[PDB]
């Protein structure tokens, strides 16, 4: 699990470093179908 | 106990409850199974503590030495005890008066039972003397 | 002998220069066979990978939309370590065998970490011994 | 087992589930384990089978530990078992989609006949109960035919056949003149 | 033992090497006879590893002492071993299962062992008084 804690840290830094315009990201919250 | 020490028991607990908690805080840690430019202060600060800690912890558990348990966390001692001191018996004693309202009770005696104890070390030095007088 | 394709980011070689990624088609160095031969052919000649902008991430599932890019005048170089491959496999082959792909980082960043593996300290030790105290 | 169905035609769902509902790595493959869609981590590898062009899946259900998978304009041939491997299971599906028509194609007169035709995808064993708008239940199997085609018998025809548990419903269009 | 501590032997060494390693550590320590306006930082980070040695050290180095042997490096119990354990004589015990791999072998009896040590202290304990309530 050091190889999650170096992806969570890479992940940590992609974000301030690379900035995204425009993030069209996605969710749900719980409701059965 | 509020800090990396005081760490046998919690407050107004009265003294079986600290008393037993020793054993369980040894047992619970024996397994182990923002960023500011100035934080830099903070840490250093942070630090003492920890040392003081330790350097206390030692400095008087360190000096259980002449209290011939020095580095543990419990005595016994060997001395005959005055019931002048506070009489009472375990009972009431470990489930009553939370320490912090229990030594003020014998608040005076504090240097007495010191006096006794590093005696009774001098007297385990002297008969140790007596019984190696001949082998 | 198979690159399906999807999501481009799974199939195209896909790298971080300018921010951004070089994303072609199946069409190069994806192809050869190997009965005791290779299949291509035979400095700097071709290969054409170009940039998008609205990419996925490795991340969180979900789009991403990035900036139009720079006039121009870049470069990046490398020193690949290796390769990332899975068999296209299947049941429905006889005795042709192909490989084919990779996206997911944790092992992406796993071909330099086989070696580390953290451990605590257990540094207090058991063992045998004949020993026993006085009753 | 739990089936799907479909109509040469239609798309289809298929369903994958995941309990620490968090995307983790599920691949669908159909009966001798080709690939056809995977979560790869964070992105779906479009597996080399027939099914390159066709497959897909609601990409944001993922991050909720439901994985889905659809089949867009089935023809008979993507009727196959299928198989989600999310992590220690194997969950299957099963399609068999198929169609149906009929012989006449613009052209018919009362009194005249028609027939139909159901194109089954191997192995199965339905029943086709079809319908009429005067109530013609033309109780059979595959092919279903009637000696009598009136001008009373315009309108469409509700069709269905019962492949293993299921039906869908079906068209056969009546247009005179 | 690639840190402060870990001090009594090396890994791979089989057991009675670092058992060794123990005394020469003693004997080998016993007679003592560019710098950047930023490299406060490491050191700030190298400080606290140093202490927390320390701390661990003692925490139960210190906690040895319900184990009867705290502060000192070298503890013989007083229990009698199970064969269910590991069933293993001195000689292909020091000197096989690199230690690393010898633990695993007995994973489980962990805290078992501590049971039975901090009962033969109380055992002690119960005994003292045995032998005190006469004279
Ligand atoms: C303190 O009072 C509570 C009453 O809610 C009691 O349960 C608890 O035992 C008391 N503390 C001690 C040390 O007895
Ligand atoms: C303490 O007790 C001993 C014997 O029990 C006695 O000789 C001594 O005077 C006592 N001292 C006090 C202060 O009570
Ligand atoms: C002091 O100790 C004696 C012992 O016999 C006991 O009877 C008495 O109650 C105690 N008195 C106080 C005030 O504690
Ligand atoms: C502690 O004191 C309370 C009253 O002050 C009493 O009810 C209780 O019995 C005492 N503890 C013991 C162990 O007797
Ligand atoms: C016990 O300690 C208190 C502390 O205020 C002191 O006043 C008292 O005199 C002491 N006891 C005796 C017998 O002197
Ligand atoms: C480990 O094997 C080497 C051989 O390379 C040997 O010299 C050494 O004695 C072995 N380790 C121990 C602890 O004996
Ligand atoms: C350990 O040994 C003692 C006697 O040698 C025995 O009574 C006990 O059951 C044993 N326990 C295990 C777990 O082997
Ligand atoms: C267990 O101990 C007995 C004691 O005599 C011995 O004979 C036997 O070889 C040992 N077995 C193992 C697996 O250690
Ligand atoms: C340790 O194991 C090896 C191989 O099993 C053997 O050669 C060696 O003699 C063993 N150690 C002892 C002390 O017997
Ligand atoms: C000994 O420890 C192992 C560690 O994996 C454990 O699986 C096993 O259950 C333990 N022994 C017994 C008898 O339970």
């Amino acid at each position: 699990e050091m190889v999650n804690q170096m992806h969570e840290d890479v992940i940590s830094l992609w974000d301030q470093s690379l900035k995204p315009c425009v993030k069209l990201t996605p969710l749900c919250v719980t409701l059965e179908c | 106990g509020a800090v990396f020490l005081g760490f046998l028991g919690v407050a107004g607990s009265t003294m079986g409850a600290a008393s037993m908690t020793l054993t369980v805080q040894a047992r619970q840690l024996l397994s182990g199974i923002q960023h500011l430019l100035q934080l830099t202060v903070w840490g250093i600060k942070q630090l003492q503590t920890r040392v003081l800690a330790i350097e206390r912890y030692l400095k008087d558990q360190q000096l259980l030495g002449i209290w011939g348990c020095s580095g543990k966390l419990i005595c016994c001692t060997a001395v005959p005890w005055n019931s002048s001191w506070s009489n009472k018996s375990q009972k009431e004693i470990w489930d009553n008066m939370t320490w912090m309202q229990w030594d003020k009770e014998i608040s005076n005696y504090t240097n007495t039972i010191y006096k006794l104890l590093e005696d009774s070390q001098n007297q385990q030095e002297s008969n140790e003397k007596d019984l190696l007088a001949l082998d | 002998t198979s690159s399906s394709g999807g999501d481009l980011e799974i199939t195209t070689h896909s790298f971080t220069c300018r921010g951004e990624f070089f994303y072609c088609n199946t069409s190069g160095l994806f192809n050869s066979t190997y009965m005791p031969n290779g299949t291509y052919l035979h400095s700097s000649i071709t290969i054409p990978c170009r940039i998008k902008q609205i990419i996925n991430m490795w991340q969180e599932v979900g789009r991403a939309m990035y900036a139009p890019p720079i006039e121009g005048n870049i470069t990046c170089k490398s020193n690949i370590t290796g390769l990332l491959l899975v068999r296209d496999g299947g049941t429905e082959s006889n005795n042709t065998e192909t490989n084919n792909g990779g996206g997911d980082m944790r092992d992406n960043w796993r071909s330099e970490l086989y070696k580390y593996k953290v451990v605590e300290i257990k540094p207090l030790g058991v063992a045998p011994t004949a020993c026993k105290r006085r009753v | 087992k739990k089936v799907v169905l479909g109509k040469k035609g239609d798309t289809v769902e298929l369903t994958c589930t995941a309990s620490q509902k968090k995307s983790i790595q599920f691949h669908w493959k159909n009966s001798n384990q080709i690939k056809i869609l995977g979560n790869q981590g964070s992105f779906l590898t479009k597996g080399p089978s027939k099914l390159n062009d066709r497959a897909d899946s609601r990409r944001s259900l993922w991050d909720q530990g439901n994985f889905p998978l659809i089949i867009k304009n089935l023809k008979i041939e993507d009727s196959d078992t299928y198989i989600c491997e999310v992590e220690d299971q194997k969950e299957e599906v099963q399609l068999l989609v198929f169609g149906l028509t009929a012989n006449s194609d613009t052209h018919l007169l009362q009194g005249q006949s028609l027939t139909l035709t159901l194109e089954s995808p191997p192995g199965s064993s339905p029943s086709v109960q079809c319908r009429s708008p005067r109530g013609k239940n033309i109780q059979g199997g595959k092919t279903l035919s009637v000696s009598q085609l009136e001008l009373q018998d315009s309108g469409t025809w509700t069709c269905t056949v019962l492949q293993n548990q299921k039906k869908v419903e079906f068209k056969i269009d009546i247009v005179v003149l």
